């Protein structure tokens, strides 16, 4: 009873710089007889790249073009917003942005639209929810794209 | 009625192993550094001198040796100078012995200088002593000598033929001539006033002469007085004369005929000294040629001979190099033995020549050995060298050892932290589990 | 039954996984080491820049300097080969100075009369017999010396006048005043050499005819004009000859004129022991067995030189000996001066050797400078060892860290498979 649940939560150990393939071993983890299971149902494709999109909201089978209307999940921009470390996601259609940002982006007046998808959503963060979906993305992105720096420099400087 | 407390510990436990990880790194660094530096020093520790000694060992010890070699060279040159000082004295003795060899040669050969074969002076001719005071006195005598022989009792005067002896063995004929030397000639005029005048008119060939003049006449006392006996030659009864008393009128001092006078080696020693009685004086010669007239009273007199042929030494047979034989044939042996006693020192100087030559050659070889050695010393002091690697490797060992010490210095307190930190952190482990 | 253990695994991952950074950190040490050592090698190239290969003539400058040192040795030996000649020359020079010394002594012979005795052959025996006695003191109760040297006759003619006073045998004999001393003197010599002695018993010295006297007219101081010498020698002159009684008027006279002395005088039996007048000397002996007639007998004489202080004279002397003496002295001294100038040349050879030593010092300085710059070259070369030390070290370090990464990360990732063990005995 009860405590049978937590167990597999350690799954987040999946973080592994030397990963070469995870497609098969992720399957039976869902066997059981939660939000963690829900995010497990979709997260494994992040290892390929965290910025991809495959929406359950339109079609989970295949993509249409390479435009999202909601962004490639960027991390920083010098003319739109300072780096992201604490995003909070919406409950309706995956509207997400920094926790500490909107508290000043809407300083005093709440019912304003969100410039993210060229569509109307005039409700703000007081009805939003905690975001567990962002955890994997920057963590895998940096771990993947920072380890190539050493090898090329070392082999270029080792010529003599 | 709720379950209150949550988990609180998973985070803190990390610090323990986080800090403990340094246990591996510190010891790994220490071990790697010390093992590698020891392995590298394994080479140098014995390779400092792989090639350094082979040629490098000379220069230093030979530089210590130069202090001996230079002063030994000076010492051997100085003793060579002393050797030359000895050799110069040796050749001084050489020139000296040359002086003595010529001296002895002349001394022994001066029998040649006047009487070599002088016996052959006249060579079948005839000559006399009748005019012998100078080589030209004959003008005094030749045909004016007759104006002398009229002032006399039985003739006394020149004594020309009277001084000739008949035969007789040669050796003894010295004493009576020595005696008559005081009255060699006896021309005279009875007048005592003409003492000067007559001798001065006798100057028909100058007065460069020492003519003697004697007034005495025949003595008168009988022949039957104490005559001796013949055992050894006496030459009183050896002359022809005009009157017998010619040879007796000086007997007052020529007392020779009435005594047992003897020589040194026979007839009992030193009876000459023993003041003979019934007779006046009997002193006799010591040696045949120069020995003085032995005496035991009134003192001796010399007999150093001086005379000349003056009539004819050879009158029956006339030649040389046969009769008088022993003198030259023994003077040759005297030359031989003097040459021997000088050639012994000639061999001594030859041995000294060998000694000095050998010493000089040995010193030359010894000094040339040292000259080569000091050349090579002064030379290889400027040898090629590789001191760089020695210092470089020693510094590499030293700095690495210092780094190892620095590494070791860091471990203790960092290790100390962990025990107290674990004591602080761990016990809550059982606490929350019990709280469950 | 029972409720089963449940997971209990959970944290097993941590104690292995967390070691991943262990040398992922050492990667930084690797990079720092390679960058620092590459900068060091760039500095080594900067050192390469100053090539300056060792000097052009090492292999033959060595032979050159060898040549100069052997020249030093050769010059030293050559100079000493002549310093030996200098030793010979100086030794001969001092021997020549010794020759000068005895030649000067023979020349400056003093007032002594020793030299005259050299005229005859065996009289050097007498000379030596007197010489060794003179050299050593011994003791002489009545010292006695050959009379020839101990008289002060006036002139050579007067020397002849008193020459026959005593015989040549006497002149080579030593007089004695204490007749008791027959042979006491002769302890060292005894009878080795050819000499004899003369005895003495009595003497007389009175002024004869010192006033108006046995004749009519007076003239002259009596015959003691000047003759002096040793006490014993003059006592002998009195005892043996009694010359102090001959009536010598220096001008003409004849025995008939002397006959005023025929009568007895302090001189006893008829006539004198001796008469001499000018170059005429007379002998007296008794006519005991004759006609009992008084008989003087005369003999003529010539010059004699003994018994006077002037041995020879400058006119003849032993003179050419002095000329040869000074002549050989001059040649030997000038030869010594020439040898001294040759020794000045040898001193200039010493100066040449000092200049050769200066050359040696300069060449040694140059070679030492070159060898220190060869040490600089060795410094330059040490970078080879530097780079060889770098090459294997960096590669081995990077290999070790990379292999540790590989193995440990693979081991941890495979241990992650332990997760399958947790899907376990709960249901089916």
């Amino acid at each position: 009873y009860k405590q049978i649940d937590e167990t597999i939560n350690q799954l987040v150990d999946s973080t592994s710089p030397s990963t070469i393939g995870i497609e098969e071993q992720v399957a039976d983890i869902t066997s059981t007889y939660t939000d963690t299971l829900k995010i497990l149902k979709v997260l494994p494709y992040i290892w390929n790249d965290p910025t991809c999109v495959i929406p359950d909201l339109q079609n989970p089978a295949d993509e249409d073009d390479l435009q999202i209307e909601g962004g490639k999940i960027e991390l920083t921009c010098p003319i739109t917003c300072k780096p992201y470390e604490a995003p909070l996601i919406s409950r309706k259609c995956n509207h997400v942005f920094d926790r500490d940002g909107i508290q000043n982006y809407l300083q005093g007046y709440t019912t304003r639209d969100c410039p993210q998808a060229a569509c109307s959503q005039v409700v703000s963060m007081r009805d939003f929810v905690r975001d567990p979906i962002m955890e994997l993305r920057c963590k895998i992105a940096k771990m993947k794209e920072s380890q190539e720096q050493d090898k090329r420099s070392s082999q270029a400087i080792d010529v003599l | 009625e709720h379950q209150n407390a949550r988990e609180l510990l998973r985070d803190v436990k990390s610090r323990f192993e986080k800090e403990k990880s340094n246990q591996a790194e510190a010891q790994s660094n220490i071990d790697q550094g010390r093992k590698k530096v020891d392995a590298l020093n394994k080479t140098i520790a014995h390779l400092e001198e792989e090639l350094t000694k082979e040629m490098g060992g000379d220069k230093d010890q030979m530089r210590q040796e130069l202090e001996q070699l230079e002063k030994a060279n000076e010492k051997l040159r100085e003793v060579n100078n002393s050797l030359v000082v000895s050799l110069q004295d040796v050749k001084n003795e050489e020139r000296d012995i040359q002086h003595e060899r010529e001296s002895e040669l002349r001394t022994i050969s001066r029998s040649i200088q006047n009487k070599k074969v002088e016996l052959q002076n006249i060579a079948k001719g005839n000559d006399t002593f009748l005019m012998n005071f100078d080589r030209n006195m004959d003008r005094l005598l030749r045909t004016i000598e007759q104006r002398k022989n009229e002032f006399e009792t039985p003739a006394i005067g020149p004594l020309g033929s009277l001084v000739t002896i008949r035969k007789g063995f040669e050796k003894w004929t010295r004493s009576i001539q020595r005696a008559i030397s005081s009255s060699l000639n006896a021309f005279v005029v009875s007048n005592p006033k003409d003492n000067r005048l007559f001798r001065d008119i006798m100057r028909s060939c100058g007065i460069r002469s020492n003519i003697p003049i004697v007034t005495y006449c025949l003595s008168q006392f009988d022949y039957s007085k104490g005559r001796a006996h013949g055992n050894y030659p006496t030459i009183v009864d050896a002359l022809e004369f005009s009157k017998p008393e010619i040879e007796c009128l000086f007997v007052d001092l020529s007392r020779i005929e009435r005594i047992v006078l003897i020589e040194d080696k026979n007839e009992a020693r030193n009876f000459l000294q023993r003041n003979p009685v019934n007779v006046n004086m009997a002193l006799s010669l010591r040696d045949r040629r120069s020995g003085f007239q032995l005496s035991g009273g009134y003192r001796l007199d010399t007999v150093t001979y001086q005379d000349k042929i003056r009539l004819k030494v050879n009158s029956s047979s006339d030649n040389g190099t046969q009769y008088l034989k022993d003198l030259i044939e023994q003077e040759t042996k005297e030359l031989q033995n003097i040459r021997d006693r000088y050639e012994e020192k000639l061999s001594e100087v030859r041995s000294r020549l060998k000694e000095i030559d050998g010493r000089l050659k040995s010193t030359k070889n010894e000094m040339r050995k040292t000259n080569f050695r000091m050349t090579e010393l002064k030379m290889n002091v400027g040898k090629v060298v590789d001191t760089g690697i020695l210092n470089s490797k020693i510094n590499e060992r030293k700095n690495q050892e210092q780094a190892i010490a620095s590494y070791e210095a860091a471990k203790e307190e960092l290790g100390l932290k962990i025990e107290q930190i674990a004591q602080e952190a761990q016990p809550i482990k059982e606490q929350y589990d019990s709280t469950k | 039954e029972i409720f089963e253990k449940l997971n209990t695994i959970r944290d097993e991952v941590i104690k292995k996984k967390n070691q991943n950074e262990y040398y992922r950190g050492r990667t930084k040490k690797l990079q720092a080491t390679i960058i620092s050592t590459k900068e060091d090698f760039l500095r080594s190239q900067e050192i390469l820049a100053q090539t300056h290969l060792p000097e052009k003539s090492v292999f033959e400058d060595i032979d050159i300097k060898r040549k100069e040192i052997i020249n030093k040795e050769g010059e030293i030996r050559d100079l000493i080969s002549e310093i030996d000649a200098k030793a010979n020359a100086i030794n001969h020079e001092m021997r020549s100075i010794q020759r000068q010394a005895e030649s000067k002594t023979k020349s400056l012979t003093t007032t002594d009369k020793i030299g005259i005795l050299n005229q005859d052959q065996d009289l050097k025996e007498v000379r030596d017999a007197v010489l060794m006695v003179r050299e050593h003191p011994e003791m002489k109760d009545k010292i006695l010396e050959p009379p020839i040297m101990t008289v002060s006759a006036i002139n050579a003619q007067f020397a002849a006048y008193l020459a026959q006073c005593v015989d040549y045998n006497t002149s080579k004999a030593l007089t004695v005043v204490d007749s008791d001393s027959y042979k006491l003197f002769a302890n060292p010599i005894l009878d080795k050499f050819k000499v004899n002695l003369r005895e003495l018993s009595s003497a007389d010295t009175t002024p004869p005819v010192p006033a108006e006297t046995v004749r009519d007219l007076g003239f002259e101081g009596y015959l003691s004009d000047f003759i002096t010498g040793d006490k014993r020698v003059m006592k002998m002159l009195c005892q043996t000859s009694k010359i102090h009684t001959i009536p010598v008027s220096r001008r003409e006279l004849t025995p008939a004129q002397i006959k005023k002395l025929i009568t007895p005088r302090p001189n006893g039996k008829i006539l004198f022991k001796r008469i001499i007048h000018g170059n005429r000397l007379v002998d007296i002996k008794q006519s005991a067995y004759g006609s009992k007639q008084v008989f003087p007998t005369d003999v003529s004489i010539k010059q004699t030189n003994f018994y006077q202080g002037s041995i020879m004279s400058n006119e003849q002397k032993i003179r050419i000996e002095n000329e040869i003496i000074n002549l050989k002295n001059e040649y030997n001294d000038r030869k010594s001066t020439l040898d001294a100038l040759s020794n000045q040349k040898s001193g200039y050879r010493h100066e040449l050797s000092e200049l050769a030593s200066k050359n040696d010092d300069i060449n040694r300085e140059a070679h030492q400078l070159n060898e220190i710059r060869k040490k600089y070259t060795m410094r330059k070369s040490t970078i080879e060892t530097l780079r060889e030390k770098l090459d294997q070290l960096k590669r081995e370090a990077r290999k070790d860290v990379s292999q540790k990464i590989k193995d440990i990360d693979d081991q941890i990732q495979q241990l992650l498979l332990k997760q399958r063990h947790l899907l376990s005995k709960m249901a089916s």
